[PDB]
């Protein structure tokens, strides 16, 4: 669970910079 | 004291070991309940 | 601002915008039909929602209608013989104003109806220019022939009296109370909105005193609760649990019942919501419903899981503004295991950490939270009242295990645990209340009250337990090697602890004699019990066959001590017919 | 409540990852709205949005995602969400997950169109069930009865027979005689192509198809139909059910395959995945389906749920039967010891229950011994079971003239009662009469859990 | 021997509270000479409000104090109406003292639509251009820093030192 | 015995001991109260305006 | 030395969720930094600066973020660290868990502020704790004896009497001129607070004694700083007035249970059982600021009571605390449902510095060797009762029942001794040598023949 947690928080921020 | 190692077919394996000695009482008991039924009967004779 | 529009859906999740001063935990109405929904996250300008009810249907544009406050209960008349959901929606209303089987998704209906018309007094001490502090009751309003709905202030706001109502008929929106402060004059109705997460402020915490009459004799005896207590319950399929829930509605000493059903079943929630109206109260007149004084909070599991999480809060909440006003509130939260799986699945939908077998971290932290709301505390207000909330919350674990990280945290945050049992119930022995897991950590505060009005009562219960705790240690040998080996000192008390459990705890709940054994039916059925019991320990001393045999007429008279009835027979002839008992066996010895 | 506005359609696709399909420049888009893809060879596919942002809507296709382009394919909003054509003469015919007929017939002329994900009854509103539905079989009418609202599972594994003996009650489920507006909506989840083959060829060969309401749903189709599939055949449940007042019986078939394909599609919203890998909302959406049951106050109309389930391994701990024994009211066990014996149905009433089989049977409702017959053989089970245990270890010599008597019911309990073959169809006093044959063979004295006021009236025969 | 144990145990409670609610009420004596030693400083500090000389070369450094802490490009000065003269040549003469420090320029302005309040003794409020971030700089402000940090100071030297330290 | 010797213990403490703390420190506020207030408002109109150490 | 610059007041907040509050436009932020919200209705929360990242500072609240706005609520920067007003008068005092009075009192008058965090001791000027303290309890003074300086906790579960001989060591602590006791209480209940309270009044032991009692409805990170406020003004009586310290931190199964869900709340790595990867350095910054230094005459001992769940000596609440601290009290349920009053079992209990701190000088010399004759007899007699009950009450060996004449005189007569009573350290090793009079000279291995000869013909 924390390792799943850790790449969806991960991944959210790569696409928050190509908006 | 614990055996082996946790890994989701250890739990179904030692479910089973648990039913061998689950109903391996209740066919001991019984068997030790009529070795003592003659036990108590032989007495009175 | 007053207005946010939704830019985007995910499932329950709303991303609302356009929303800047809205506040974290405060509920919203999302969309055209205004779905009820709480902030949850607060990233600038937008808000993050999650809704209530199914978002379906819900566009990105739609209106989101701010309220400014928390899940909050509106308190005021209107209350008793309601049934309302975990959220307060009337369900006694909803099925009424829409003529139809289902919850319409969109009912913002009025918890309290405003159209019924309430005889309003005021207190007689407050005039025009009084000074008045939070909690002061400043109006009494005659809702049932049972209850009266005393009217108090909000504990928040304080001020001087400008305007009082006459004594007449009004709603619950007719301006009943003015209060001139500093800035600005405040005018409020006869109804008031509290947060339910919010603890309700109160003068001081009192110890704990008082005894429930529960009515059963094994609970009232061996394992005492106290008004103002926390108990625990087993809450399996059979055992005893519907007579424990429906004896304390109708045969105790508390003035208000909320009864807190959270989550539980289709079936088993429309059988308690038809079995609770057709109950029958015996108060010193007429007889009268159990619903002139009794509230319902009931939820299915088709409902809302926000709806089912904070039904606990919304029946504490009642519970404590009944406090308030000086009544003995009783709360019964009907599963406590089924609102810990509401947490599991509010926490497992925002993405927590799972602390134990999938709960949160916050598990044992929200039980403590909520059962140290309860207590004989002394109320706010000058007319110097006092109130108390006792507290009953069934535990349903998994397999009957008592190892569970809502279990083993009950048990750690209760006092009373009353066990009961799957396999008593199997041998037919009503109630089916098991004495050796059972439990009661209020004897030592309890001591106080039985040493100014019993007296006898002690010393009586402590020989008449340890006679059940030496007949379990008597159970192995008595298969073992048999009663041929037995003692002429142990063979009696196994022989009285027989009829301890047919006579004293075993208590058939339809018979018309045994459905309410008061305290003093309950000192006389023990005390010529225990006094049977030491004079054949010195009978001993000096033959176990000739007290068996010649005494069998006197065995008969305890084993029909149970039948003495007292609703139709006096206090003072059970009183008379107990000593003539004792004068009975001091003889025959 | 018409709508009358036209529909747009947007070639505006801007990007495709798995099963899902992004959409760009959309003017208000709803959430559960239905779309319907086309593709640039002309083939047309539908859709659910599953989560909008701003302008931009994300779709799922139903079908699947292959072929489908970035610059020629074009998606048309409808502008509202999932209904249902329902009607009183969708009795008699296959439909599949999605709603349309697959027994070569015309579509359903729609005389109401409801919602799939319906609305929660009121808990004032629901009344307590009462009377008895028959399915046929001696092991569960006899000893295990069903109420006219009770939600009872089939907990069963892979390889026995949990999908003939739903075809079973199916064809000979009625109320009892009583000497009546009976329907039944059959949903299969997740089944093969040789059950689906199964269930259309029982259902129209028995005559049983004058009341069935069957809804299949292949493994070879869509996994976001599995979701849908419950909800259409329990909407239509809720029309004939308290809309047009007829006893309504829903077997959900298959619940261990519905639950995965609830886990498939909580991997595509990126979710992260709760307990044993299902999701963390599975009791809430298990229990919006199980709810929908029971009888109201002012119709005479019920609805009683059989939702068969296949746990993993024999697992009672595993979320499936776990979360569905929290809201169901009791269970049916078909186990693999009474099946490799060849027994029919191998349903083993030692741990199974009905929580409302005292409410099921009574006097005016079968007839008054069923309570104490179905307490006595079950008794009389548990010790025909325990000294059989005895016979082993002891001797068929050693053991006294009781426990010999025992063992001549256990295998006339197991042979006559339990074994019943797929095609007898057994009443209520058929099983209740086939249950005094069996306690016959004791004498009385023995038989301590039926009290002297009856039985006086059914043992001498 | 219940009787005399239960009288007992009340009895050392009650000379026990007796002397508990002595210990407070000293206690709540000495905060009272701390209260009105606050309150006193308080007064005292309206008569540096009073006379103008001493006052202004108080808010020449008063106004300072806030603009270098803020250092936005635009501030907004808040101030009483009896003062909006006096600090006019505060700000005047903050501007070229502010750009040999720093090395930015400001906007500095004074807020005219919105005073302070008649019940404060005197000093400023500096704002920022979005007005979000606020330097309460009032006299009311500079005593309620100064005498909490000083409170080892205004112990020792104004009662008894500790006869325990170190 | 109890009962009544314990009133003699009240006004032993009660008027003795605790007047005489109150006014034991009333007379040492007053003989170093106003060097306390010299000090004190001397850091209130001592003020030196200066910039964060990070510029 | 102290501040003088005004404070900074941002109405910045730009995101909030769960207990965090992240503001924006913070000019030169500082970690670990105290801020005081201020809500739009009104009331007043304070908070912790967390983690800085530029111009931002993300400040956990104390007492959750229900309420607070994005655009109207005002969070004022104090420019330095938590520290608290710390003096000799916060003695016969009760606080709450943030800092304030609850006995109707004025605040703290500040004889200097001290950081709550603290800083660790130079382990070359900290000395050995020596001095015995006599508790009475003849399972603490017999076997598992306790020091100055010692920290030493209780292994309690749910239910058993741990409050109670908790206030039963706070009467009897002295020497082999009282101890200043600081009492922490942090997610107890209210008759749990009452009891101590009460109990602390009864024996007029309230002129010493520093109730920080933090209740169960008391927010859960207010528990945090619950045990940092306890030991500061336990370090300022102990190592600046020179006094003799007995902190009781209550529940420490409360402390890190409050722990985990601040933690959970940050997405922090976990440990065991969801709790967070520095929980062994969270606890030994708090169970490690006791002994005495070697400038000083001052001394703080800690006994941090805590309840294992399920009675698991492996939950990472026990076991973390057995490797910092210097061994522990394991009170037992199956003691207790025999009511044996102090339900010590004495097996998995263990005293580091008691070898240190008993001999000839200390107690007297046959100290040693009874307690490790004791502790033999009655680990051999649990194991023949273990044997017993597979095998039978009669197929034993006739050495085999004098270990169950040895354990059913053990329980009864060593360690129960009622709630009252004191047993000095020369009546316990007196007691104690009466139960090995039951065995034979030569069967008692641990004890040499040189001490046997002085001591056990009596």
């Amino acid at each position: 669970f924390y390792r799943l947690k850790k790449i969806q928080e991960k991944k959210k921020i790569l696409k928050e910079k190509s908006d | 004291r614990i055996e082996i190692f946790p890994s989701r077919m250890a739990q179904t394996i030692m479910k089973a070991r648990l039913k061998g000695a689950q109903t391996g009482r209740n066919l001991l008991k019984k068997k030790s309940d009529a070795l003592t039924l003659r036990f108590r009967q032989i007495l009175k004779k | 601002s007053t207005f946010g529009y939704v830019h985007g859906v995910s499932g329950p999740v709303v991303t609302a915008c356009d929303m800047a001063g809205a506040a974290m935990y405060e509920l919203v109405r999302v969309g055209h039909s205004e779905l009820v929904g709480e902030i949850i996250r607060l990233e600038g300008d937008m808000a993050t929602i999650q809704v209530y009810e199914e978002t379906s249907g819900v566009s990105v544009g739609d209106p989101v209608l701010r309220t400014g406050k928390p899940l909050s209960v509106e308190l005021g008349p209107g209350i008793m013989g309601a049934i309302f959901d975990g959220i307060q929606r009337p369900l006694s209303d909803i099925s009424s104003q829409t003529q139809s089987i289902y919850i319409p998704r969109g009912v913002n209906v009025s918890a309290l109806s405003r159209d019924v018309k309430w005889d309003f007094t005021p207190c007689k001490n407050l005039r025009v220019g009084s000074h008045i502090t939070g909690g002061d009751i400043y109006g009494i309003v005659n809702e049932n022939s049972l209850i009266k709905h005393k009217i108090m202030l909000p504990p928040r706001n304080r001020g001087t009296v400008t305007y009082i109502a006459p004594p007449g008929n009004y709603d619950t929106s007719d301006v009943v109370l003015e209060l001139e402060f500093e800035g600005i004059k405040e005018k409020f109705s006869m109804v008031q909105v509290w947060p339910v997460r919010q603890v309700r402020p109160v003068t001081e915490k009192l110890p704990a005193n008082h005894p429930l009459l529960t009515g059963q004799r094994v609970l009232d005896a061996l394992f005492p609760c106290v008004q103002g207590g926390t108990t625990a319950i087993p809450g399996a399929f059979g055992c005893g649990k519907t007579v424990i829930s429906q004896s304390l509605s109708k045969y105790s000493n508390s003035d208000v019942i909320i009864y807190v059903g959270c989550g539980e079943r289709g079936n088993e929630m429309s059988e308690v919501l038809r079995d609770f109206p057709e109950l029958t109260m015996e108060v010193d007149g007429k007889v009268e419903s159990i619903m002139k004084r009794t509230a319902l909070v009931a939820n299915t599991s088709n409902m809302p899981v926000a709806a089912r999480e904070a039904s606990i809060y919304t029946g504490i909440t009642l519970s404590e503004y009944f406090r308030d006003m000086g009544y003995h509130v009783s709360m019964m939260a009907d599963s406590t295991s089924r609102w810990a799986e509401a947490l599991r699945e509010i926490s497992g939908r925002l993405a927590e950490m799972p602390a134990d077998s999938g709960y949160p971290a916050y598990l044992g932290a929200r039980l403590a939270s909520f059962y140290e709301r309860a207590g004989r505390v002394k109320c706010l207000g000058n007319p110097e009242r006092e109130g108390s909330v006792s507290i009953v919350g069934a535990v349903s674990p998994p397999g009957g295990d008592f190892s569970d990280p809502v279990t083993s945290a009950t048990l750690g945050i209760v006092q009373v645990f009353w066990g009961l049992d799957k396999k008593l119930a199997q041998r037919k022995h009503f109630p089916s209340v098991n004495w050796l897991i059972s439990y009661s950590k209020y004897m030592r505060a309890l001591d106080e009250y039985y040493d100014k009005h019993f007296t006898e009562f002690v010393p009586l219960r402590t020989k008449a337990k340890e006679i059940l705790q030496e007949e379990e240690d008597l159970a192995e040998i008595v298969q073992l090697v048999g009663k041929a080996s037995l003692a002429e000192t142990d063979k009696i008390t196994l022989e009285v602890a027989k009829l301890i459990k047919d006579d004293f705890l075993q208590q058939n709940g339809y018979t018309p004699y045994d459905r309410f054994c008061p305290f003093y039916k309950t000192v006389g059925m023990l005390s010529n019990m225990i006094a049977f019991y030491d004079m054949a320990r010195r009978a001993v001393e000096t033959t176990w066959s000739i007290i068996r045999e010649h005494m069998g007429e006197i065995l008969y008279k305890l084993s029909s001590m149970k039948f003495k009835d007292p609703v139709k027979d006096g206090e003072a002839k059970i009183k008379a017919d107990y000593a003539q008992l004792l004068e009975d066996m001091q003889n025959a010895f | 409540n018409y709508l009358s506005q036209p529909r747009l359609t947007y070639k505006t696709v801007s990007g495709v990852n798995g099963p899902l399909v992004i959409l760009d420049h959309v003017k208000f888009p709803r959430y559960a709205e239905i779309v319907h893809l086309t593709l640039p060879d002309g083939t047309k596919r539908s859709g659910q949005v599953l989560e909008v942002s701003g302008s931009k809507a994300v779709v799922q296709v139903f079908e699947g995602t292959s072929g489908i382009d970035a610059k020629k394919t074009s998606c048309e909003f409808t502008g509202d969400i999932l209904r249902t054509p329902v009607s009183e003469d969708m009795l008699g015919r296959v439909f599949n997950g999605s709603g349309k007929p697959i027994d070569r017939g015309p579509v359903v002329l729609a005389e109401d169109f409801l919602d799939i994900m319906g609305q929660p009854i009121n808990p004032q509103c629901r009344i307590y069930p009462e009377e008895m539905i028959q399915t046929g079989i001696s092991a569960i009418d006899g000893m295990n009865s069903i109420a006219r609202g009770q939600k009872i599972p089939i907990f069963s594994a892979a390889g026995l027979p949990h999908n003939e003996i739903a075809a079973q009650i199916c064809r000979q489920a009625g109320l009892v005689k009583k000497s009546e507006n009976f329907a039944i909506v059959f949903a299969a989840m997740g089944v093969n192509m040789e059950t689906a083959r199964f269930f259309k060829s029982d259902f129209e060969e028995n005559g049983s198809m004058d009341n069935v309401c069957l809804f299949l749903n292949l493994a070879n189709d869509p996994t976001i139909e599995r979701i849908i599939t419950p909800r259409l055949a329990l909407t239509t449940a809720e029309f004939l059910a308290y809309q047009c007042e007829k006893h309504v019986l829903v077997i959900l078939t298959d619940m261990s395959s519905y639950a995965e394909a609830l886990r498939e599609v909580s991997a595509a919203r990126e979710e992260v995945p709760g307990r044993r890998g299902f999701p963390g909302y599975m009791y809430t959406d298990l229990a919006t389906i199980y709810e929908r049951a029971g009888r109201v106050e002012g119709r005479n109309g019920s609805i009683t749920q059989i939702p068969i389930l296949t746990m993993p391994n024999d697992d009672i701990t595993h979320p499936i039967p776990d979360l569905t024994g929290y809201i169901t009211e009791g269970q049916i066990y078909v186990d693999r010891q009474l099946h490799n014996r060849q027994i029919y149905p191998p349903i083993n009433v030692l741990p199974s229950l009905s929580r409302l089989m005292k409410s099921a049977i009574g006097e005016g409702m079968t007839r008054k011994d069923h309570a104490d017959v179905s307490n006595q053989l079950y008794a009389c089970y548990a010790i025909g079971k325990d000294v059989q245990a005895m016979k082993a270890v002891v001797g068929e010599e050693a053991l006294t003239s009781d426990d010999l008597l025992y063992l001549e019911f256990l295998q006339k309990f197991e042979r006559n009662f339990i074994a019943q073959g797929p095609y007898e169809n057994r009443t209520v006093y058929e099983t209740l009469d086939i249950g005094w044959q069996l306690l016959r063979i004791f004498p009385k004295e023995m038989l301590k859990r039926i009290p002297q006021s009856t039985l006086s009236e059914f043992y001498p025969r | 021997e219940k009787k005399e144990k239960q009288i007992e145990q009340q009895k050392k409670i009650q000379m026990s509270n007796l002397m508990n609610q002595a210990r407070l009420k000293v206690l709540r004596a000495r905060d009272d000479l701390i209260t009105d030693l606050l309150n006193e400083a308080k007064q005292r500090l309206s008569k540096v409000v009073k006379d103008t000389t001493r006052y202004q070369v108080l808010l020449d450094g008063l106004v300072l104090q806030g603009l270098y802490q803020l250092l936005e490009p635009r501030m907004i000065v808040r101030c009483r109406k009896q003062d909006f003269p006096l600090v006019k040549a505060a700000v005047q003469k903050a501007i070229p003292v502010y750009k040999v420090a720093t090395k930015r320029d400001v906007d500095v302005q004074i807020d005219q639509e919105a005073y302070l309040p008649e019940e404060i003794a005197g000093g400023v409020e500096i704002y920022n251009g979005d007005r979000k971030i606020k330097v309460s700089n009032t006299l009311e402000s500079r005593l309620d820093l100064i005498a909490q940090q000083m409170m080892p100071e205004v112990r020792g030297a104004l009662f008894g030192a500790n006869a325990n330290r170190k | 015995q109890a009962a009544m010797g314990s009133q003699g213990n009240l006004s032993a403490e009660v008027e003795q001991a605790t007047r005489r703390q109150v006014q034991g420190m009333q007379s040492s506020q007053q003989r170093n109260r106003e060097r306390v207030l010299a000090q004190l408002l001397g850091m209130v109109c001592d003020v030196r305006p200066q910039v964060h150490p990070n510029y």
